[PDB]
């Protein structure tokens, strides 16, 4: 499935003026310094959650700083997004700061939750430490990214604990004595992140790496045919294709999902399923002993009958919302709930806040405002409680809500925006605005009122994904085989 | 015939790059010489091929042993001369047989020893020459001093050129009054089947008693001097979930006990006489300190205090003060920093004559900061960092000749120590650091040690040397991931305790 292959983090490194002054203003010490960090971070990735990070490009500010670097890490992090958004032009699945600086906060560095595969989202920031050290630091600044949150709600119960009483877990506070294992309260979060739809970018296996190349590594280099892993793994898979990384008399490759004895997976073959309404199969190309890129529906197609609308192959529902916030026994409030609360623009529901004034919600944007749950409990999954839970009162319908900051200016309790407000209708900044508002991108049509001639999904790549018998990059053209 | 690597006329052979000693020199040859010779061992008989030598000579050969017997069967040889060679080893009957033996050379081979009666039934010597060595004048030397004193042959002035404190004294003046034959070492007490972090040690009610910090197990366990058995027993327990500090203050005959904890939080125990038992009496709230690393205790004027390091960003280096009842906040220093050791120092600021107080703090991939005690404000202020050092883990004070000094440890790198003079501190020497954790200074009966701990390699124990100002290497021990190292005084009786992080915590002992 999802949880059982093997996921590879294709990361970038910043190293900014600090960093770089660390090492004595030298370029080679600054890239073997964070490789190692790299390195060390992937073998404690390897390990558990069956993830490679492989380091794919890195640049270093040798001149001077590119923005102003702040004592606050979330500050930090977003001038760096944005620096990502309109100078980094290189493609990575995440992108990660290495500042030879230190903050000021509780943590070593920061990185927003289920990030990967976003272009604003897709990384985060890491203060200077030892290199065990700063290994540690982003090994959970990925797990944010990656979907691995320490779910206090569990944690608080007791429901999730380190088994660890001497080093702890990776996801807690750092001292002296560092962690090296995650929970497995944190496998089944990042299992459930990837079959939540996320993560869809980790499914492209790396070749060429940054370093010469080595035969047992697990990754096809230059002059290599093939590389199976580890003499002890490869036993399992790759064993009789491949000799010495080179491919033997009867073999067309060596290992993978779409590789049968060392022989390629004719066309046709399901190497991944769909694990979501979001998403889309894959199928082997028959030339490929890898799976094929993991791709998925567009930003606009409809999940959860019409309750969601997908966005980066995840679903946004207010009852998604309301799990993703209190917990799985928490479910979203009736739509009358809205209807009567929203509207007032109390404390008890309103659509945001302007200068200690709540605002009062129109009669349309109101699906677009104060987040409505029930069943609520008195802790948040994530994030810090700001203030106290609204609690709410033929049926008489409970309304719940909160006020969870995760950031100053980011506030979990109001309507993510995405999520559908009506029929082709979804919610942006508190308002509930139309599909075109959105501005979403179409693929080639040869039909008018139908997305790839009513024969095909358009995928997040913006390419048709044809039906069977279908082919043409605007699946218009018939094409029968047995 | 004359051997290949040989020269020879009807009485002489010269010999040079040999791979063995030929057993095919012409047995009629009276004098036979050894140049640059490739042959290591010069066996017992190796000459009774030719058994009329006169003479014999050894020059620039490289030698492993010269064995017992070496030179037996020449009854006629006068001459024996080796000189300037690498010799290894010569045995106590190299020279036996050799009864007509006149002159007899042992010069420039840099011989660091000889053994005890190597000249034994050597009558017939008229001269030795033993120049040119480098002769270690201890208790294996001394049978030499008295074969000088007593022998009838020519000998020249040769000098010792160790140890230190007879480098260039003149061997032919030593007396047999003159050995220094006793010496001290760290030899091992018992090892204690368990993992320690901190040890420490104190004085309640005239006893003198051991706090051992256990780690994994929670317990800070507090051990106890046996004077009948002459071991230490198992005084007492405190439990706490995950304790790295355990220290101790006396105020007014009165135990106090601070617990520092990674986990649960860290507390405050008191020793009660009447009730036999530690009673916790204090808590030190979970958020201001949160991961902990030092704790250090100290008196100023007449006040008790003490600081914890923290480890951790959002928890900052606290100082408490004893007020009476308990002890309570009295400043915080280095916020948002890593801070790893604290250390207690009395230093003189020029140009000041008197000791003042001084803080100074270990953060990690930072410089070490020094601060001054403000007598005004009542609190540290004025810090300045300590140059030189990056990613410095802990410092420790020791003093010497009323100077005062710093060792400075890192895990990786060099460790370093430094003398304070007036302003700053001042670079003495540096030392390789495999993996360390420690450089603890230590003070036994007058004598200044320093060890140097490895979790990769041996733990090194360094002495002061009065003529070199600085640290020289003494014992080495071997304890597996060294933690700390505490020095234990019971009426005349000096112990050695090193903690161990994987391995046993072990107890040494001074003689
Ligand atoms: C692999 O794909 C290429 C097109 O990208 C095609 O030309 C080639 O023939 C294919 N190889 C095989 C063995 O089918
Ligand atoms: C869609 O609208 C936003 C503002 O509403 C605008 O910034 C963006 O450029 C538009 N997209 C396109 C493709 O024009
Ligand atoms: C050395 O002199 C002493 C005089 O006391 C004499 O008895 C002894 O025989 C002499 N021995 C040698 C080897 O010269
Ligand atoms: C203290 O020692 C006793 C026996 O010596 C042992 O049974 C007990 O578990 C120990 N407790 C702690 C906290 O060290
Ligand atoms: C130290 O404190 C004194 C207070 O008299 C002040 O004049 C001086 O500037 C301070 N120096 C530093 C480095 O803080
Ligand atoms: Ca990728
Ligand atoms: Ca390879
Ligand atoms: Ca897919
Ligand atoms: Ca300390």
């Amino acid at each position: 499935n999802v949880e059982e292959e093997t996921k590879y983090i294709e990361l970038m490194i910043v190293n900014d003026h600090l960093m770089f002054k660390k090492h004595r203003l030298s370029v080679v010490h600054t890239n073997t310094y964070a490789k190692s960090v790299v390195n060390m971070a992937d073998l404690i990735y390897k390990d558990q959650l069956k993830t490679r990070i492989v380091l794919v490009a890195m640049e270093t500010w040798a001149t001077d700083n590119k923005f102003a670097i702040s004592e606050n890490p979330l500050i930090t992090l977003r001038e760096f997004m944005k620096y990502r958004r309109d100078f980094i032009k290189e493609k990575s699945d995440a992108v990660h700061l290495f500042s030879g600086s230190q903050f000021e906060s509780s943590r070593s560095g920061a990185a927003y939750i289920g990030g990967i595969c976003s272009l604003l989202k897709g990384g985060g920031v890491n203060e200077f430490g030892k290199t065990d050290l700063m290994a540690v630091t982003l090994a959970q600044s990925l797990a944010h990214n990656i979907g691995i949150i320490s779910d206090k709600r569990k944690l608080a119960s007791g429901e999730c604990k380190c088994e660890d009483t001497w080093s702890g877990c990776i996801m807690g506070d750092t001292g002296y004595y560092l962690p090296k294992k995650f929970t497995q309260c944190n496998i089944e979060e990042y299992h459930d992140f990837l079959n939540s739809g996320g993560g869809a970018c980790l499914f492209n296996k790396p070749s060429k790496l940054l370093d010469p190349p080595e035969c047992g590594n697990g990754f096809i280099e230059t002059g290599e045919e093939c590389d199976c892993g580890t003499p002890a793994e490869c036993v399992l898979e790759g064993a009789e294709c491949c000799k010495k990384c080179t491919l033997t008399q009867d073999s067309q490759c060596s290992d993978g999902l779409c590789c049968k004895k060392c022989k390629f997976q004719p066309m046709g073959t399901v190497c991944r399923e769909a694990v979501n309404d979001c998403d889309i199969r894959e199928t082997c190309s028959g030339n490929s002993s890898q799976c094929a890129p993991n791709i998925h529906k567009m930003d606009g197609y409809s999940c959860d009958g019409v309750q969601g609308i997908c966005f980066g192959g995840r679903c946004k529902t207010r009852d998604r919302q309301c799990k993703y916030i209190w917990g799985q026994k928490v479910t979203a409030s009736d739509k009358y709930c809205y209807e009567k609360l929203n509207i007032e623009g109390t404390e008890k529901g309103n659509c945001g806040k302007d200068k200690d004034t709540w605002i009062q919600c129109n009669k349309r944007d109101v699906l677009c405002g104060y987040l409505l749950c029930t069943n609520i409990g008195n802790i948040p999954r994530l994030g810090e409680l700001d203030g106290e839970i609204t609690s709410t009162l033929g049926r008489t319908l409970n309304c719940s809500g909160g006020h969870v900051k995760l950031e100053e200016d980011v506030d979990l309790g109001y309507v993510e925006d995405g999520t559908p407000c009506g029929p082709q209708m979804m919610c942006l900044e508190h308002r509930c605005l139309p599909v075109a508002s959105f501005n979403f991108s179409t693929c080639l049509s040869s039909k008018e009122g139908t997305i790839c001639s009513g024969n095909g999904v358009c995928s997040n790549e913006l390419k048709c994904v044809c039906n069977r018998h279908w082919i043409g990059s605007d699946c218009n053209t018939y094409f029968p085989h047995n | 015939k004359c051997p290949a690597v040989c020269t020879c006329t009807k009485d002489n052979a010269l010999c040079e790059n040999a791979r063995s000693i030929p057993r095919t020199v012409p047995p009629d040859v009276i004098s036979l010489s050894f140049v640059r010779s490739g042959f290591t061992e010069i066996s017992e008989g190796s000459f009774l091929f030719t058994p009329s030598l006169q003479l014999l000579l050894f020059t620039s050969n490289s030698f492993d042993v010269i064995s017992d017997d070496a030179f037996i069967g020449l009854p006629h040889l006068e001459y024996l001369f080796i000189e300037n060679n690498n010799i290894k080893s010569i045995s106590r009957h190299t020279f036996r047989g050799l009864k007509s033996l006149i002159h007899l050379s042992l010069a420039n081979n840099n011989l660091q020893t000889l053994p005890k009666d190597i000249f034994k039934g050597l009558d017939s010597l008229t001269n030795v020459d033993l120049r040119g060595n480098s002769f270690n004048c201890d208790c294996k030397l001394k049978w030499l001093v008295e074969w000088l004193g007593h022998t009838n042959a020519t000998v020249e002035d040769i000098y010792c050129e160790g140890p230190p404190e007879y480098k260039k004294r003149k061997i032919n003046s030593l007396s047999s009054k003159d050995f220094d034959c006793i010496i001290t070492e760290f030899a091992k007490s018992q090892d204690l089947p368990y993992q320690s972090l901190s040890i420490d040690t104190f004085s309640y009610l005239n006893d003198e008693y051991v706090v051992i910090a256990q780690p994994f197990t929670g317990k800070c366990i507090f051990l106890e001097w046996d004077h009948v058995e002459k071991t230490f027993r198992n005084y007492d327990n405190i439990t706490g979930t995950s304790t790295v500090v355990c220290k101790p203050i006396v105020i007014e005959t009165q135990l106090y006990v601070i617990v520092a904890q990674l986990f649960g939080g860290s507390h405050i125990y008191k020793r009660d006489s009447f009730a036999n038992k530690f009673i916790k009496i204090q808590d030190i709230e979970i958020l201001k300190i949160r991961k902990p690393n030092d704790i250090e205790t100290f008196k100023i004027e007449n006040n008790w205090y003490f600081v914890v390091a923290d480890s951790s960003k959002a928890g900052f280096t606290t100082i408490y003060k004893w007020n009476g009842n308990g002890f309570y906040s009295h400043q915080s220093l280095h916020a948002w920093y890593r801070d790893t050791d604290v250390e207690y120092l009395e230093i003189v600021r020029t140009p000041q004559t008197l000791r003042t107080p001084h803080l100074i703090l270990s953060s990690s991939s930072q410089r070490p900061v020094i601060y001054q005690w403000n007598k005004a404000t009542q609190l540290f202020t004025n810090q300045t960092d300590i140059p030189n050092m990056e990613d410095v883990y802990a410092v420790k004070h020791f003093s010497v000749k009323g100077d005062v000094y710093i060792c400075l440890t890192r895990f990786i790198g060099d460790s370093k120590v430094m003398k304070w003079g007036g302003s700053s501190f001042q670079d003495i020497q540096a030392m390789p650091s495999r993996g360390s954790m420690v450089f603890q200074p230590l003070q036994i009966n007058n004598y200044q040690y320093a060890i140097l701990g490895s979790d990769y390699s041996f733990t090194q124990v360094y002495n002061w040397d009065a003529e070199k100002a600085k640290f020289v290497k003494f014992q080495e021990l071997n304890v597996q991931a060294p933690r700390s190292f505490t020095h234990v005084s019971i009426n005349k009786r000096n112990f050695l305790f090193a903690s161990s992080f994987k391995g046993n915590t072990q107890i040494y002992k001074h003689v």
